[PDB]
């Protein structure tokens, strides 16, 4: 407990006044967040990992080439860092945590990235990937928060699966050895082929039950969306941020969420 | 020769009993800030469980202040019994009184994060607190019967 | 309850007046050399005075003991003989005389030289024995010595027991694999069955300990009570001791004992004599007869 | 025996010194800690806005107040000091004052690094939160004030122990 | 003698560790409870049984400490070092045992308050639970009473 | 003179580690029950089979405590160091094996509490899997009682 | 005169080790068995060899333990030191080579499980690693006995 | 006979704690500043002077030390343990004010490095906090030389 | 005079750190010919090795406790502490050798068990690295008997 | 005297470190070979020149204690206790250094596995470690041999 | 008369805290040397100064520890009680230093075959710091030649 007044104490009070604050128009505030967080350089390897979250994506994005060139306009420090096609995936493969492993998983490079469907695929083990190894380092509260996330986006793809992607070999199988109590029960979703069999496989965690609810929303996109969305809505729970432990990566998701949502009003 | 442990005794007993108070009150005031910011007038009535935490460093101090009475050498010859069971009851109470506030601070922490949430489980939070707080009255009760078996 | 001469954690009258009488002791204390004279045997249950002794303990944990290897015993006896009416029945193949009587006669006979040891320490009141010099006896497998048998011919019989149970492991391994082959999975059965029988064979002491157990709490509680009773006779005091001790046998005496003796039960059942009969498998057959309307 | 001899020959006024010299080391170790953990979050604060910096101060004048009673009280135990004659260097009375000195000190440190922590940890909660919203800064005060009290009654204690000193 | 010196502080342990395993306890069982209660307010006043559950175990303590107090009395009897010795161990036994079955049924309260929303047959299963917890409680309440018992002969 | 100290101290490790025991085992089949009966009410009843299981393991080491408490008599017998010496070594063979059997029989317990929730064709299995692993209380405690038989023949 | 406080306290700690390694490779060769009986039900009662390979460690230290008790006859002969000394310390191997064979008994039990539920083929080779395992509680029990067979002086 | 042994020890201890401490500091202000420093040169030196402020601790051990070594001398009295106990229990007790003042300070001024930069106006508040953390250390010299003059007896 | 404790000491020293060195020994082979069991049977069988070789080990150090154990016959020749302190460090060495021997070849089986899954080629290697590994063992049990047959040279 | 309750020991532990440090040696060596051989099966019998090197502290450890053991004869010569004093010492450093040597060269063979199967070049010529290694451990073989040389000194 | 016991226990511990040193730099001198090959296998030779520099401090060692020992002559001038505690104290001394050196040189070998890679010319830099820091090295066994008779031999 005085590990936070030995150190990290000053960062986490910036962090936590920077979240209080917090509430082109959406690229200049992206841009303003990204450059809060960077200024803001124990709690580096989990900033590593922050980072690599939406570095695993950028990373995925720079693989294509193809009008490759275009990757540079989109090249937010928040999550498109630069340290952060097998030829230069070998070169790619160094300073991210997904990458190693996705060097073997991935070996095919296009083969298995078609960006049709395998290039979601390839994201999708990247980000599995990541995520364990967020949860590889154990020791706060936020191992929960993480866990929810995993499991809302396995779950999303598996039902994505199911929907329409069952005809592109995404079968039962391939639920959890390509997209990416779900680390210990997803084979629950490995036979939910409709929205009523969804939902009874939801039933099987009350939390999740009645989260689908009609299903009408939410669960009707495709790719990570159909859990994830879920997650979105309960991110009142994040909102709590307790003191004394990681909020960083509760901070950068706020943000990340304030500036969907600024994307999604455009236009009013 | 003897009363060096009976001596040693009333100083444990307060030293153990504010090492679990502390612990306790900081717990319960971590949660209380985290409350304060965005409710404000549930925090001002959550702070009775730092309250109750707070008191049982009285209560131990209580406890202390009979033991260094009794420890007159002047007046009555302190036998070897009578530093043996002043220290003996001290250790009880300050072991009890840390326990006791461990608790508090552990269930008070989760109690002002559940009363921000619903406010109607404030009352179910206050009687387990109360149930648990008993324990640090529960020893008291035992300091102060090995205390009177300094008679001979 | 009523063989244990114990009554709501509390002795009674018996059918006899009284089984031990102290040996003169008209004002002298109960632990001495006259102790106590018994003119004759109460039938109903145990003697009155031994339950509230201070010697209560001795004697009544070597009975419990005794009853206890007894009625195991008894229950493995059952169970192995059961499995010849079971081949009988179902018309088993020589498998049964094959193994089935080995397996029956072994464990019998390893049990038989400490059941009636027990038998004729308690019959011949063979006192230089007891509880513990019968384990004695058991425990020396080399021959000579038995200056403390008591039966006539346990230097011998002793021999011939573990000569008996020595020939019997083979006995009990080689028959059904031979008439598996002449006909032409028994190490399901080997290994299992040696240690399985000890295991059966200690288990049975889990109700001599529940036993115990439930004297105990049931004595305490009674204490408590009478406690209550006699020096806080007063109105109050009287009234909340009675409250508590009737939560009390609620709580511990009528809910948690009862529950742990129906589990250990239903464990005892289960490990020792189902083990010789039942085998598993099957289903149960169910028609279509309005099971859900019903 | 022989061992129990020696152990029961140690010099009560080595004893007592050091028990004397540690109370005022832990105390000062407590208020450096709890002032420590105050003034992070002061500056934290203070980075996010200046404009709280006089309701700030408070947490850090508290957490001083133990080291002054630690100070005090070290004080006191240094007048209880007495020659130590060589006559009565293992007298029942010398080795009484030793251990009740050595009790005191002990008390009286043990006391001031609890309250030291808990109102470390109390300010620091303080900051933030009245970074959050200045409203509730006059509950977390008094709080803090509240939770202070442990310092107080470990100093009452290690007095009304200090009566026991009674070397010729 | 020395007996008391070892005595009175086995009689202090036992009620020491009775009240360290009780607030084990009731930590895990007012977590578990704010868990649950936060989400279905209707069953908190259900999820409460098995804090009282394990404060009974303080309640086990203190007797057995009384007892342990009233059983040394020097004007009555020359208290030899077999009666403080036995004395000493009754504490102890009484104190672990206390300790051990406090954690046991904080932790199970906490999983069972934890699960109690999710289906009803946790308010039974959950009580089921504490009563075979502090089934080992009344039974080292009664080992240390015996013990304590048998500590009054001393030859 | 300090053997009673030893034998009593004996008697309350015994009692003392098979509570301890019997707590973790307890406490791991709790776990593991509040975990599977949220799903289904089977493992309300069908599955509460550890919970009795862990606490027959505290009721041996009772009994055994129980036993060694009353071994001791001076009043009887001028008990040598080899009484105190043998009645330790019981208490804590006694006790060392109930926390060992507690330990197993929780971890057993709450594997099969996890697994009640796949195939119901494992639960022969996991009861035989759990008598196996109490069979080493049982063991324990015929050791306990032999050490307490030859206790008392000291010359 | 203090070799009893030895021997007995020798007996006991080879009991209780030899109980704390049958339950330490017993809780694994659990773990494992429910694991592939979730999977695969049929083969769960076959897989509970090493389960039961467990308590022949337990029944050995039993052994040991009662072989240690009837060792200890002040009557028959006045027990010097150096019979006491040699029943502890025959004890004492006795039951540290029954906790090194139960860890190793439950690690290759915990590894069978797994192996047997991908693959069935390699129960033979799993119960050679066991009897293999097995072999060091055989040599320790062998130990002890021979050591407690030493108590003439 | 001890007594001089003891001093010697006490006065070591003063000198050794306050050193380590201040070192402590010293190094994490310096951490500190040279974090700072790529960001806004032009206030590298603005905060220089209160990272070395450990120099200030380091002095008060040296001067500590020096004033136990002063104060033990056989031509001047024989002292007894009665004097060597206090002038080690002053030297412990001025060595570990030092060494938490330092370590105190050192974080106080790592966190000050930072916010002096994010904030000019936040300066004063900074030298606030620095000298309320001084006042222990100079709490703690007090009681050290208090301690010590009644040493000389 | 207490030299029989020294001897004992050291022989029971031996024998545990040799089954403890060829437990852990075994622990690895099996966990490396686990993966083996699955991917080739076929090779699997062959995997052996290393098991046999630990059991070897295990075979030599209770080899060498046995023989340190029936060099003491006090009746043939009063044991000076001289011998026995012989004897404890022999069975010291021999245990601590036949320990190391036993972790380092556990380690390299299981790398050789997917060393040679992955390519048979390796089989060589992996059998002159357990050689290489089995030539300390039988140097350590050389050392043992040398101070063994040294032991008994005291007057 | 009581000389070799030291002497002996140390020439016990001589060996007991050096078997320690070379099988921890061996096994790093035996894990980053069999790596190699997987990556490559034609580098393995070439790459077993460090597993072999690594054998010369068994070797070292098996002569000092040879030496060491003949150095203790009470029948030709009573020791004193200077004479077990400095036997002992002289094991101890040589065994202290064929631990170092041995995890010295356990690291350098398990980097220079990797060195030799990415550049074959490098590979002959990262042999340069394993020398010094060997070099390291050879002197402090003849430190203690000249520690030992001392046993016939005292008088 | 028990003081050589010390003194060989002050010559053994240095040999081994020595050797120890020595194997704490060489391990991460190799790990270096392996990590710079292949990207540069050219300047494999001229990464063999730390190699030198651990075998240096070994040499260095077990010179002390020899030189220690020369004094092991109890048929003249009887140790007394000088003779173990001075040569315990410059041999724990001896060995401390070599220890620290080793491991200073390691740290700084390993860190100059990393960057060996980058900017090659900065090997002379390198070879600098690495000599800097194992002048410790030097300076302790010089203090152990000054500890070996500075209270051995003037007992009288």
């Amino acid at each position: 407990a005085m590990t936070f007044n030995i150190h990290g104490g000053y960062l986490e009070a910036i962090v936590r006044g920077y979240r209080a604050g917090l509430l082109t128009i959406v690229e200049k505030c992206t841009l303003k967040l990204v450059d809060e967080y960077k200024h803001m350089l124990p709690l580096s390897t989990f900033l590593e990992y922050i980072t690599y979250g939406h570095m695993i994506d950028n990373v995925v994005l720079i693989v294509t080439g193809r009008d490759v060139q275009e990757l540079l306009e989109k090249c937010h420090p928040l999550g498109m860092f630069d340290s952060i096609m097998r030829e230069l995936y070998r070169l790619v493969l160094v300073d991210t945590p997904l990458a190693p492993y996705f060097s073997e998983c991935i070996t095919s490079e296009d083969l298995d990235d078609m960006n049709i469907e395998i290039m979601r695929n390839t994201l999708y083990k990247a980000y599995l990937e990541d995520f364990y190894k967020f949860c590889q380092k154990l020791g706060g509260a936020t191992a929960e928060i993480m866990s929810d996330l995993l499991a809302f986006e396995a779950d999303r793809r598996a039902v994505n699966i199911t929907i329409n992607s069952i005809g592109t070999e995404l079968t039962r199988d391939d639920r959890r050895k390509l997209y990416s109590l779900y680390p210990y029960g997803h084979e629950e979703l490995a036979v939910c082929e409709d929205i009523d069999q969804v939902r009874g496989v939801m039933e099987k965690y009350p939390p999740y039950q009645s989260i689908f609810s009609k299903l009408s929303y939410g669960e009707s996109q495709m790719l990570d969306k159909a859990f994830y969305e879920e997650e979105v809505k309960r991110l009142c729970l994040a909102f709590e941020q307790q003191f004394h432990y990681g909020v960083f990566f509760a901070y950068m998701r706020l943000r990340e969420q304030e500036i969907r949502n600024l994307m999604w009003i455009s236009e009013c | 020769t003897a009363p060096f442990f009976g001596f040693l005794g009333a100083a444990a007993a307060l030293v153990f009993s504010c090492m679990g108070a502390a612990y306790g009150t900081a717990k319960s005031g971590v949660g209380v800030a985290s409350m304060g910011v965005m409710r404000p007038e549930l925090v001002m009535k959550s702070i009775v469980p730092v309250v109750m935490a707070g008191v049982l460093g009285i209560y131990g101090l209580i406890i202390a202040v009979i033991i260094s009475t009794g420890i007159n050498p002047k007046a009555k010859s302190y036998y070897l019994f009578d530093g043996y069971a002043h220290l003996s009851s001290g250790l009880a109470c300050g072991l009890a009184g840390l326990s006791a506030g461990m608790a508090i601070g552990i269930v008070g922490d989760a109690g002002v994060r559940a009363n921000a949430q619903q406010p109607k489980l404030f009352v179910g939070m206050i009687l387990i607190l109360i149930f648990a707080e008993a324990l640090a009255l529960y020893g008291l009760i035992v300091g102060i019967i090995l205390s009177s078996r300094a008679g001979q | 309850g009523l063989i244990y001469n114990e009554f709501f954690s509390v002795p009674f009258e018996i059918f006899s007046h009284s089984a031990y009488a102290c040996r003169d002791l008209s004002c002298s204390e109960a632990t001495t050399v006259g102790l106590i004279k018994v003119r004759d045997t109460y039938p109903f249950g145990v003697d009155p005075v031994w339950h509230g002794s201070r010697s209560e303990l001795p004697f009544l944990n070597s009975l419990k003991m005794k009853m206890s290897i007894l009625l195991g015993v008894a229950q493995m006896n059952l169970g192995i003989i059961l499995s010849y009416f079971n081949a009988t029945f179902f018309r088993i193949g020589v498998n049964i005389w094959c193994q089935f009587i080995p397996q029956i006669i072994f464990l019998n006979s390893l049990f038989g030289y400490l059941s009636l040891l027990i038998i004729l320490k308690w019959i011949t009141g063979s006192q230089a024995d007891l509880y513990h010099v019968m384990i004695y006896m058991f425990l020396s497998p080399t021959d000579e010595l038995g200056d403390n048998q008591l039966f006539p011919g346990q230097k011998t019989a002793q021999l011939v027991l573990l000569l008996l149970a020595f020939v019997s492991v083979p006995w009990m391994l080689l028959p059904k694999p031979f008439i598996l082959k002449m006909q032409h999975h028994q190490m399901i059965h080997t290994i299992e069955f040696v240690l399985g029988a000890v295991s059966n064979t200690a288990s049975y002491l889990r109700l001599w300990a529940l036993s115990l157990a439930h004297s105990e709490l049931s004595s305490v509680f009674y204490e408590k009570v009478l406690l209550l009773a006699w020096g806080y006779n007063n109105i109050l005091i009287l009234i909340v001791g009675i409250i508590v001790f009737i939560f009390a046998t609620v709580g511990v005496l009528l809910v948690m004992e009862t529950l742990s003796a129906f589990l250990h039960a239903l464990r005892l059942h289960w490990v020792e004599f189902q083990n010789k009969f039942y085998e598993g498998d099957g289903y149960k057959f169910s028609p279509f007869s309005f099971a859900l309307l019903d | 025996s022989s061992w129990s001899r020696a152990l029961v020959k140690i010099s009560p006024y080595t004893f007592s010194a050091i028990g004397i010299a540690v109370a005022i080391g832990v105390s000062v170790l407590g208020a450096a800690w709890g002032i420590y953990i105050t003034g992070s979050s002061l500056i934290g604060a203070a980075i996010k806005a200046p404009r709280i910096t006089s309701k700030n101060l408070i947490s850090v004048i508290f957490c001083e107040a133990v080291a002054i009673y630690g100070v005090i009280v070290a004080i006191i135990l240094q007048t209880k000091l007495e020659s130590v004659p060589a006559s009565q260097i293992y007298a029942p009375e010398s080795l009484r004052a030793g251990y009740a000195i050595f009790a005191s000190g002990i008390i009286v440190g043990f006391a001031n690094l609890v309250c030291g922590l808990c109102v470390g940890i109390i300010g620091s909660s303080c900051a933030l939160s009245d970074a959050q919203n200045s409203s509730l800064f006059v509950k977390i005060l008094v709080i803090e004030i509240f939770g202070s009290a442990l310092g107080l009654f470990g100093v009452i204690v290690g007095i009304i122990m200090s009566a026991q000193a009674s070397w010729p």
